[PDB]
This record gives structure tokens, C-alpha cells and sequence, in this order.
């Protein structure tokens, strides 16, 4: 059955390397949505983050379809090994470090429906470079992104599109793997550009980190006031034992420098 | 505010090619993309190209392919466009628009230019040429060719040339017991002719 | 190739919704083609109002919106003013570049309406003489400024009097030979023809 | 079974030679799979009683592509979990209490896909805080005392304790 | 303690589309995904497809697959089930049903909803046609219910029973026995009080 | 395609241990078919006990258990209760949906059984005018409250127009039904039936 | 369209091994041009920096020319997976 | 430059580089940015605190002769707080 429906779909002139037909000669237009199970690492001295997604495209390839109307037919077919499909060459703009998870089988996933919609899902960490904005340090929000656009087809071969419903969603275990901010708005935007070699297709997640303040609050701020009321208490030495005041007023000082160092 | 003032208007002959200018104020000049528009009087409105002054990158109307290039200037905040082998057709308006989003491609329209007109013709003085028209109150016509009730309409361009009438209401008894004319001068061409009205 | 098509013009009272609409030649209007919107008032204004995704230009006023009503796109102004009497040209992104529509030409009305004051001419005999024949068809005192001649013709665009109601004039041109007819033109309902 | 570890950050098979790999195919078609897997599991902690906690660490297995109509995971029925002897000599930091062995089969926009889930609980080991954190802390707040028995008039004395020990204890906790 | 409250009743023509909502409190709403059950007349209960809160994510029985459309309302821990295309054979009670597990899919029920009466019929507000039933009344083609009947004007009233409507033409028609004898039908949606007296 | 069956009744005695089963037609019932349990009280009122691999909602009393007996589900109510009367749906899953069995109705003995009174009625000359034809067969007075009712026309059981009301709890804890046929009635209960005619 | 131009190209002897030809024996002329993304982990104890970059490279490879003139024809054909190019 | 918050991207240049080696003479591009490092930090971090470092030696030229105690606290702690500094 499912073995047959690939094989009917392959057995005739098939081309991965060719781009899907359009009716109007339009552009390939790939449905993206996008969730984000881990969010790690989040490095403010290289100004970069971490973080492990599923990404998951959809597009229509005419050239797939086997049900057609179906309805006799199996909903979708899974994609088995050994057959290859066109797939948008899609990559992340601001990856400094990409992998793809491999243990076992590989973790993906591509479904072809009847009507020739294939699905694509796949799971990818990342580490992204988020150039953050200290101005307001200890008690800073920083916008992190992930770009996602393809790399050789142009605005006229391929557009991407974010998912109509919920194109970013969040795995429910992601903030709890995230203790020192508190991930607070996220944003679906197109960040489409015209380079020089030509005009590209972009979609751009952000998300919205603002850091924890109970950690800034006892470890800097509580032990400063701590330390400036100490060298008031030699306010109440009496004039004469001056050691008593510049040993309490100097090793407060010191002590402060440690600190902020 | 944010300002696009484009270059006055050109007039030039055939084969030649001029270059018209779009200087941007009140804006980053390098982080908005600039469109191109064509409006003719022989079509609508067309989309010559952008260019994206930031990245120097252009793309153009495959129409307008060899026709137009774009460039831009950052020191002065400056767009450019040159038109090669100007031809009869060129003859229109040409506007810059700048592109709605900031350092990225938005595909939709801030602010426009005031428009540059530019004119490429191959004819020289021409005398206008006069030729009267006619039919409670009757309203007579008067033609002005290749070149109470005062109507004179918008003017053509037939065959590389003007054409413009005109009308005028006036009660049939002035007519034709009373002579009807109209004048019609030509500073340009310094003629001045009279068409009377008969019936 | 493709087209883009709009209505030749449009009529609406202060306060009320009018809605202006974009269609495309090869299907219907999605999302990839990036509807924009532009309006022209009078003396060569043009300016940005809707465009992109779902993104429109600075200061667009809060009665501008778009979508994609039916197969084709919209642009519906909810609570009409004066000044938003102008020419709209509505664009598609077609793969690579741009296609524009002929315009709308809405009118927020102001003065009662009036019917075109038409007047055929023949052509004289100087033009006789010279072998060529050409046709006036003069059209003064109507409103709004919208009017549709039809009889090698050439209309001229509307263009306001002393007294608010746009004139125009028509020219059919004519060999001497084929001269050896009729001018009707439809106004926003009736339609007066002379011979 | 395309299975994989939703929670493994980073994965690696051993290789070594051969790689590390056995497959089985019993007459009746029953068929054993066993590999070595290094893995970098996610574990959410909570710090509320730090130095005397315990965390919870799983290791999620599911099938990626296969839905819950062409795959189905369950648990072995007898000792599905196994621990090797060596195991809690090679932790000296922790001790590792208990274990348990769950389903974690969730809905999701793909389908509903099956899933195991097994559990390891961690009490860390208290000796290294006792004599790290607690003893010397009492030591230090205990010499602050000793300034008690000092003459009134001796102050450079009382401030010299009362101060150093003071730094010391910031310090200590930094 | 959770409470799962679902929408009213509801009466709508063939061809029209109706949406059933399930309120759901005392619990957090996003932790358990819902069920949908129909238990029809003709039939007996059914499983519409389930919803995850938190997910969106939706699955339905093939049989359904078109007829119902689940999704939620995070803000007011609202489940709601549209259902298109109404016809006879969707005039049944839904039922919602939260899974067992938190924050995964347990496979087993836990709490339902008091359900919801959906009743699509084309039908015209009609009285009831009462026939003698001797050797007991007969309340015929009525619609829509109730009805409500006594004997001897209320007077007998031991040894009375009112069985069940039931839609045998698309109206509801019921009787009621008993052990002169009159019984008095009095049916509110049309304000008809008709009375028939038994005779042998 | 696949179906669920379960008993039709069953009785039981407060104190006992009666035990409830689930059949699976395409086989036997395996641990991949979380077999479910789903009790109905009067008014309907649902409440799931049992279900997925071996977990159990909330508050769900000890006495009830759930197990693989021979090759079918199963739901045994170890020291039944009055309260444990009810009506008791098992759902089994087949592959992505569930199926539920006809459900079996356990009645907790708090009544000495009761045979059901049977009386037939003639389809009144009266409504024989509209041309229309409706047999009334009231049973009444029975416990438990489970009864099959099944027609014949001249020795030929009927087949088509027939349509009989769930039983339900009357006034003296017994149960009643109608049944009802279509034109233009024997009673089967706890084993023995009871027959009502006419010519 | 497209993939028959690419097959036109591979489907004569072309060899990805072999230095494309020159009009005069002389060297194949790459043109390069450089994109810096980011600059980043400045070392300088290691003195050393990491850097993303895209490199850009454009020669001349006459073996390749489908259009020559064309006029009629796709400007340019993007080279899909499965044909060697010398580079 | 947002992705490089130490150092200020002021100058870069395109050169060529091609050497003579003993296989041969190779072609050689080279393309060089100029790093300008931050000072906001370095004055924040080194120069602003060991001023005050210094301001603060010299306040004991106010204490009496007498009270040398109050002297040594003060120019021991600052010199020793210098060293860790720079350390
Ligand atoms: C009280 C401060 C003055 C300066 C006192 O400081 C000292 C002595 C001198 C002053 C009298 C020293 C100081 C501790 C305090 C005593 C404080 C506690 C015993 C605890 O905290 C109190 C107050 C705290 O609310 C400020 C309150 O939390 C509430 C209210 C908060 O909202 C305002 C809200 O966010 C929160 C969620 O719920 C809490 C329940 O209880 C204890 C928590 C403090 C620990 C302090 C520290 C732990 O490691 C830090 C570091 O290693 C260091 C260098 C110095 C320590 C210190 O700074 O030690 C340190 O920062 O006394
Ligand atoms: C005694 C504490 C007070 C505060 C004294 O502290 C000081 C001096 C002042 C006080 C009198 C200083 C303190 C050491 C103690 C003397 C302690 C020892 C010589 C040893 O320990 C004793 C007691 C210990 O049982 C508390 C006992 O273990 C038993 C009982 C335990 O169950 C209660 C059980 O778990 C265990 C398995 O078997 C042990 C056999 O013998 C020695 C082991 C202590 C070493 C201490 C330290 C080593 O590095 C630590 C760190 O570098 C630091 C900053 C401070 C040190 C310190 O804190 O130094 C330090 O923490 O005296
Ligand atoms: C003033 C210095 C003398 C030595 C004083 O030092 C002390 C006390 C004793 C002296 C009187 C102590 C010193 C702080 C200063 C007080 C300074 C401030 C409150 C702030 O800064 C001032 C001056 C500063 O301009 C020098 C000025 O910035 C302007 C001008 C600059 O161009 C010259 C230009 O670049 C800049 C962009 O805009 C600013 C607005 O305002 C504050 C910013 C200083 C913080 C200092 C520090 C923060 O962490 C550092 C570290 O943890 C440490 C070990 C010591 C701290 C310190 O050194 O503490 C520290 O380096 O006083
Ligand atoms: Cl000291």
C-alpha cells in the first residue's frame, strides 16, 4: 500500500533537484512553523545564545500527489529512506554553530498528502549570536532572534510564510530549563532583504529575556548596603581611637572593590 | 519629516541619456531601499526597479532591463537614475518611492518624491494651426491643430505635436447676426491667427 | 501578462464606508503578492498606505485598512473625510516586480450632481482640405469629475472649471476619404448621445 | 523504531573498532536491538533547599516520524530499568535513591506520538557542605565572640575580630 | 474540586451549525487535554477526538473527521466543539471528558460534563394529536417537547406512569397508563390543553 | 468494522464480588488498547474508573480493579456497594480512536426481583382516521430493570417500525418501558418472558 | 526548462577535473568578493579571532556556456545538486 | 559592529598577497580590518580606581605624626589592593 503509493510516485520521472511547479509560475511557498523546546547558554560576553527547536515546513509539490482527492486513500504517506523530494534549502542567518540530531535514526520526519502537501519536521540546536544591550545591566531585557531564510533560491522561486495558528510555540518544560531570566514576550516577523545577489525570503522569531533580579538583588545590591552602613558605625568611635575608623572605613572599601571586580 | 526632493525637469533629444536625482533627508538615507515609478501618459503607472543603498544591490523590472540604472550616493544621501537611449516613449514622470521598513525589504510605500518630468522630443517651432467648428443657445467650436461660456479643454499630443479645442455657450440670437471669433496665439511661434465662426 | 484591475471610479458622502478593490488577471489575490496601496491627490502627492504583510506607512490614518475580501484585495476606508477624495492605485507583486492598477478615483462628495452638457462638432472644411477629418466632442459642467466617451479617438482627463464641475473634450481622428456619426457619453447613470 | 531522546542536547554512538551495536533475529521474527548511547540530558533543578536537596533527572525515548497507530513503546515488564554495579562509585558527589520507570505519550500538532520516560533521583551528598560551608562558618561566627572578653578599652582589638571575620564570611559565600 | 459546565440545550434546523462550549475550573486548564463523546439514541456512545489545551493539537475519529472541530480558548478555560453540516443523525448529547494525566496523555477519563441536548429538526412547532389507548393516552406528533399529562384533571394520580418521548416521524410521541377516566395533556410550546376521555 | 460487547446486565448482592468484561472483536484484548471503564449514574452522570496502562482516576474507590482475564478487559467491584449501581461502558482503542462496548448494567439487589406487567392496547379506532396504525405495549412494575422486547406479526418476529424506551426507575424503585409500533409483544426478563396478544 | 539546460552541459564530455580553458593558454581569473558577518572571541592570549564570512568566487568556464548570447533564454541556471563543476 | 561590543571596527583593507614557495608561485588575496580596542572599560576598571587608589595614600598625610598606625593601615592596604589589581 504505502510502499506501492512511493513507489508509483518515483517510478516516473521524478526530479528532487528541480524546483515544484507552480500554476502561475509563482513562487514555491513554504508554510513554516517552529517550536522551541530549550533555550540555554545564554552568553553575554560573546553576546550569543543557545537553543535546541523543531522546525517544520510546508509546501505543495503537484508532483507528489497520489490521492489526489483520495478519500480512498491513506491520508499521507510517510517518506521512507532511499527517496529523494525537493526540499527548500533553507538555513539559519545568525547560526554561528548548527547540528542535527542523528542518535538512533536520524529525527526527522516527512510526510507527502495526497493532495502532493508535504510535511517536514526536524529537530536542530543552535547556537545563535543575540547581540545584547548592557545600558541597564542588572536590570536589562535582551531580545534574542532565530533568521530563517533560503540560501540559493530568490524571492522568485521560494517565499516563506509563517504559519497562519500559532507559528512559534514553546515546549511546556522550557522556562523551567531557563533559571536566570524569565522568558517574558515572543514575536513572529519577515526580515525578508535585497542583496547583491539578489532579493531573499526571511522570517524572524525574536524572543523577549528579562533577568532575574533575585540574584543581582542579594548578591550586589543587599551586601553594598551591608557594607555602607558598616562604615557608618564608626560615626560612634569616639574621635580619639582614629585605628577603630580607618580599619572599619578602609577594609569596607577594599571589601567593596572585591566586589564589584 | 522625511523629504525626497527630485531633480527639476529635463528636456532632451532622442538617443541621448540624462540622469535624474532623488536627494532623501530626515531619515538614516542608508536604511530604507528606493523604488522606482514611471507614469506615463500612454499607460499606468510602471515599476522600474530598487536599489538598496545601504548594500549597492539593485533589482530590476525585466521591462526597464537595460533601460534604467540605478545608483546611489551615500555621502550626499542621494539616488540616481540613469535612462539610455531616451526614445518617445521615455516621455513621462518619473517618481522615487522609498521602501516602508528599516534596514530590510518591506514590500510597501513610505513617502514619494514630487516627480520629475522629463520630455524627449525631436520637433522644433511649430505654428498652430486653426480650424473653426461648428453645429435657445448654441455653442460653437474652435480647433487648435499641431501646434460667458470660455471652456478651453486639456491639450493632446497627436503625432508629435498639440491639439486642443474650444468651446464656447453664447444665445443663438448673437449668431450669426453677430461675428463669432476666436483667437488664437502662439508665443513660441509668434503667429497669431483668427478662425469667424459661420454657420 | 498579468493585470491588474480596478474600478474606474468611485462615489461616497463624509462619514460614510466605501470600499475600493484589486483584482488580479491569473487568480486570485494571496498573500505573496503583497497588495500595496497608494493614494494620489491632486498636483503629483503620491503617498504609502497599505502594503506588505499586514504593515502600513507612517501616520495612515485609522480609517485605512486592508484585506482580502473574496479572490481580490481591499482597501476600505470606514468613516470617509474630505480630504480622502483622490486617486488610488492599488499594486501586486507578481514573482519579481510590481504591477499597478489603473486607479480608482474616489469622490467624497460636496456639490449636488450634474449631468455632462455634451456638444458634437463636425469637422470643418479646412481640415477637409488638408485630408484629414478630425471629430470634437466638447463635455462641459458635470460632477464628479468622471466621464466615459464613446464614439483613432483620444479623450482628455478631467479637469475642474470656475464653477466645481470638471470639463473635458473628445477628439476622433479621420481621414478625408473615410469622412466622405455619433458621440455619446455615459454619466454615472443616464447616458446623453448626439449625431 | 526511529527512536530518539527528546530531552538529549547532545547524543553520541560508540564506535570503537566495531561499532557498538547487536541485532538478533529470533526464529518466530522477534527481533533485539542493543546499542551504547553517550547522552546530554536537560535536568530542570530546583535550588529552594540547595546545600540539602534532591533533583529528578529523566531520559525521555519516543519514535520521531511513527505515530501512535504504527508504533507503540512500553515499558519491559520484568526490570525495565538496570543500573550497572559501578554506577554510584563513579557518582561521589551524589547518591542516587531512587528510580522509576513512567509514560510521557503526549499530543502534539504532528500527531500523537508514544512515549517512555525514565527516572533517576539524586540527593546530594552533605559531608562536602558540612565541612565546607556550615563548620567553618560556625568557627567564624564563634572567634566574632571572643571580642566579648576583651577589655572595653581594648577596641582596636574587638573591631580587628568583629571585621575580619565579617570579610571572611562574605568572601566564604562568594 | 474540578467542574467541567457545558452550554445549555439547543434546537437548530438541518444544513445550520452549531458550537457547544465546555467550561473548565478547579484545575489547571492547559495541564489536561478533553475528549468529546456522543451518545445518540440510535447509537450508542462515541468518540469524537480530543483536544490538547496547552498544544492546540487536535485528533478525531475518522467518522468525524469534518463534522466536528475542537479547539480552546486558553484565557477563559473554555473548550468549545463546533459542528457542521447538521442533520437527524446529529441530534444527540455531547459529552466532554478530560484525560487523567498532567501534561500528558494518559488514555483514560477522568471527569465529565452534565452534557449537552442537541436537537436538529426542520421541524414546525406543532400540538399534540392525543388518541384514547383503552382495552392509557397517547400523545402524538408533538413538537417541540415537553408535554405534560395528568388524569381526572389531577385527581387520579396513583398508579400513573409517563413513559419516555420518543421521535418516531420526526415528532415526539409518548403515553402514559394507569391503573368515568379522562387523561389531560397540556402541551406549553403551543399552549394546547386538549383533553380525551376513555371509553371502551 | 471493529466492535466492543459487553454483558447486557448483570446482578449482584451488596457485599459480593461481581466482575464486568470487555470483548474485543478483532481479538483479543491487549495492553495497547487501554482498555477504558466509564461509569453512568442515573440522570447522566459520567465518571471514568479505569483506563490507559494501569492508572486510575481520581477518587476512584478501592473495590474496583481492572485485569486481562483470559483475553478480554476486565472491571471486578470487589465488595460491591448500593451506590455501585449503575451503568458501566467499557472503551477500548484501535489504533487512533476509541470504541465503546453497549455498556452493561449492574444492578445491586436492594429488592426482591419482580416479574414485569405486561398490557398490550389496541390502536384506537380513532387514530386509524388519520390512516395510521400505533400498537401501545406498557410494561410495568419489574426489577431489575432490564428488559428485551421483542414483536410479532402472525408467528413472524418484526423486523422493521419498532421502537422501545430505556427502562426507568419508577415510583415504587421498580423500573417501567413503553414500546411502540408503526402501521398504517412479548417481554423478556431476568430468563422467563411474559406474552401479551390480541387478533 | 532549466533542468534540461543543465543536462544539455553534462550530457557532452565535460570533465570537473580539468581547469576550464582560456582564449590564450592563460590563467583561469577568479574574481573574489567577501561578506563579514561577525567578528567575534578576540583572543589574545591564543592571538587569534573567529570570524563568519561568505565567500563569493566568479570565473569564466566557456565549457558551461548554454545561452551564449541568448536573449531568448534564462539568464542565469542555478546548478542543482548531482553535477561537478570545476572550481 | 553590535556583535562586537570590546573593540570599534574603524579601518579595513583589500590586498594582495601572493608569494614565491618552493612548489611554485601562488595567487593570493588578503582582506584586513582594524581593530581599535574600547576604553570606557579600561578607564572604569584600571585607571578611575587606582587614582582613587592613590587619592586615598595620600589622606594619611593628614593623620597626626603621632597616630603612625592609622598611616601604615592605610598605605599597606593600598599598595596591596594595587597588586591584586593589576594582578
Ligand atoms: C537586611 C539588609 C541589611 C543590610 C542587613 O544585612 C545583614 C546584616 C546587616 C544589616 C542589618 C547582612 C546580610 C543579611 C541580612 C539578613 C538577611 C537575611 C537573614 C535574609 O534576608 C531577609 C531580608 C529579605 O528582604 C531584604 C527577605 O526577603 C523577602 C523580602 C524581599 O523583598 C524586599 C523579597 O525579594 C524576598 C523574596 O522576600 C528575607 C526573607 O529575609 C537572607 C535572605 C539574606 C541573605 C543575604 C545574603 C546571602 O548571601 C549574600 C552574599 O553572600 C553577601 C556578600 C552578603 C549577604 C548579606 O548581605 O548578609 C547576602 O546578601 O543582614
Ligand atoms: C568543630 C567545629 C568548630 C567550629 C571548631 O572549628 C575549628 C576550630 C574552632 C572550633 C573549635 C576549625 C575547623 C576544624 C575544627 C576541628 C575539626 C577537626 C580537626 C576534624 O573534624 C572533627 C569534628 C567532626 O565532626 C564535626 C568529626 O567528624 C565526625 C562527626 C561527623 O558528624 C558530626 C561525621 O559527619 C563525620 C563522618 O565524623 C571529625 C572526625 O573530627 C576535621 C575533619 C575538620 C576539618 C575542617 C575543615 C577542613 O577544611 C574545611 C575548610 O578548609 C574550612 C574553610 C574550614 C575548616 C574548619 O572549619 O576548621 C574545614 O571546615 O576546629
Ligand atoms: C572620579 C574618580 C576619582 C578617583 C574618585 O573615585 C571615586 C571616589 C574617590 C574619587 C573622588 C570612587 C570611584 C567612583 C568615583 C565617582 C564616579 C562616579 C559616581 C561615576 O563616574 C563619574 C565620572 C566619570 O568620568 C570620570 C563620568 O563619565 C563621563 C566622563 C567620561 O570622560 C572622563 C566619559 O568617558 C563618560 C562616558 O562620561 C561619569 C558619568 O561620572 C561612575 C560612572 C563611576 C564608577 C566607578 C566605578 C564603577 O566600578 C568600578 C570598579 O568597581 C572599581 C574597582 C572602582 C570604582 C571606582 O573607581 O569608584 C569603579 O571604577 O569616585
Ligand atoms: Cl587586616
Amino acid at each position: 500500500s504505502d510502499s506501492k503509493i512511493l513507489a508509483h510516485l518515483f517510478t516516473s520521472g521524478y526530479d528532487f533537484r528541480v524546483r515544484p511547479p507552480t500554476d502561475n509560475g509563482g513562487p514555491v511557498v513554504v508554510s513554516v512553523n517552529m517550536l522551541l523546546r530549550t533555550i540555554s547558554k545564554i552568553d553575554v560576553v560573546n553576546m550569543e545564545y543557545s537553543a535546541q527547536l523543531t522546525l517544520r515546513e510546508s509546501w505543495i509539490d503537484k508532483r507528489l500527489s497520489y490521492g489526489v482527492k483520495g478519500d480512498g486513500q491513506p491520508d499521507f504517506v510517510i517518506l521512507t529512506v532511499g527517496h529523494q523530494i525537493w526540499m527548500p534549502d533553507t538555513f539559519f542567518p545568525n547560526e554561528k554553530q548548527a547540528y542535527k540530531h542523528t542518535i538512533d535514526k536520524p529525527n526527522v520526519l516527512i510526510r507527502i498528502h495526497n493532495d502532493g502537501t508535504v510535511l517536514y519536521s526536524v529537530r536542530i540546536s543552535l547556537v545563535l549570536s543575540c547581540p545584547m544591550y548592557l545600558q541597564y545591566y542588572p536590570m536589562d531585557v535582551q531580545q534574542c532572534s532565530i533568521d530563517l531564510a533560503s540560501y540559493a533560491y530568490t524571492t522568485k522561486d521560494i517565499e516563506y510564510l509563517w504559519k497562519e495558528h500559532s507559528p512559534l510555540q514553546l515546549k511546556v518544560g522550557l522556562s523551567s530549563s531557563l533559571p536566570s531570566f524569565q522568558l517574558t514576550n515572543t514575536s513572529t516577523t519577515y526580515c525578508t532583504s535585497v542583496t547583491n545577489t539578489g532579493i531573499y525570503s526571511c522570517l524572524r522569531t525574536t524572543i523577549q529575556l528579562k533577568r532575574e533580579f533575585s540574584f543581582y538583588l542579594l548578591q550586589l545590591y543587599i551586601p553594598s548596603c551591608m557594607l555602607v552602613i558598616v562604615s557608618w558605625v564608626s560615626f560612634w568611635f569616639d574621635r580619639t581611637a582614629i585605628p577603630a575608623r580607618v580599619t572599619l572605613g578602609v577594609t569596607t572599601l577594599l571589601t567593596m572593590t572585591a566586589q564589584s571586580a | 519629516e522625511v523629504q525626497l526632493q527630485q531633480s527639476g525637469p529635463e528636456l532632451v533629444r532622442p538617443g541621448a541619456s540624462m540622469k535624474i536625482s532623488c536627494k532623501a533627508s530626515g531619515y538614516s538615507f542608508t536604511g530604507y531601499t528606493m523604488n522606482w515609478v514611471k507614469q506615463s501618459h500612454g499607460k499606468n503607472l510602471e515599476w522600474i526597479g530598487l536599489i538598496n543603498p545601504y548594500n549597492g544591490g539593485t533589482s530590476y523590472n525585466q521591462k526597464f532591463k537595460g533601460k534604467a540604472t540605478l545608483t546611489v550616493d551615500k555621502s550626499s544621501s542621494t539616488a540616481y537614475m540613469e535612462l539610455l537611449s531616451l526614445t518617445s516613449e521615455d516621455s513621462a514622470v518619473y517618481y522615487c518611492a522609498r521602501d516602508g521598513d528599516y534596514y530590510r525589504y518591506g514590500r510597501y510605500f513610505d513617502y514619494w518624491g514630487q516627480g520629475t518630468t522629463l520630455t524627449v522630443s525631436s520637433a522644433k517651432t511649430t505654428p498652430p494651426s486653426v480650424y473653426p467648428l461648428a453645429p435657445s443657445m448654441v455653442t460653437l467650436g474652435c480647433l487648435v491643430k499641431g501646434y460667458s461660456g470660455v471652456h478651453t479643454f486639456p491639450a493632446v499630443l497627436q503625432s508629435d505635436l498639440y491639439t486642443l479645442s474650444s468651446s464656447v455657450t453664447v444665445p443663438s440670437s448673437t449668431w450669426p447676426s453677430e461675428t463669432v471669433t476666436c483667437n488664437v496665439a502662439h508665443p513660441a511661434s509668434s503667429t497669431k491667427v483668427d478662425k469667424k465662426i459661420v454657420p | 501578462q498579468a493585470v491588474v484591475t480596478q474600478e474606474s471610479a468611485l462615489t461616497t458622502s463624509p462619514g460614510e464606508t466605501v470600499t475600493l478593490t484589486c483584482r488580479s488577471s491569473t487568480g486570485a489575490v494571496t498573500t505573496i503578492n503583497f497588495a500595496n496601496w497608494v493614494q494620489e491627490k491632486p498636483d503629483h502627492l503620491f503617498t504609502g498606505l497599505i502594503g506588505g504583510i499586514n504593515n502600513r506607512a507612517p501616520g495612515v490614518p485609522a480609517r485605512f485598512s486592508g484585506s482580502l475580501i473574496g479572490d481580490k484585495a481591499a482597501l476600505t476606508i470606514t468613516g470617509a473625510q474630505t480630504e480622502d477624495e483622490a486617486i488610488y492605485f492599488c499594486a501586486l507583486w507578481y514573482s519579481n516586480h510590481w504591477v499597478f492598477g489603473g486607479g480608482t478615483k474616489l469622490t467624497v462628495l460636496g456639490q449636488p450632481k450634474s449631468s455632462p452638457s455634451v456638444t458634437l462638432f463636425p469637422p470643418s472644411s479646412e481640415e477637409l482640405e488638408t485630408n484629414k477629418a478630425t471629430l470634437v466632442c466638447t463635455i462641459t459642467d458635470f460632477y464628479p469629475g468622471v466621464v466615459t466617451v464613446d464614439w483613432g479617438m483620444e479623450t482628455t482627463q478631467p479637469s475642474k472649471q470656475s464653477n466645481n464641475k470638471y470639463m473635458a473634450s473628445s477628439y476622433l481622428t479621420l481621414t478625408a476619404r473615410a469622412w466622405e456619426y455619433s458621440c455619446q457619453v455615459t454619466h454615472e447613470g443616464h447616458t446623453v448621445e448626439k449625431s
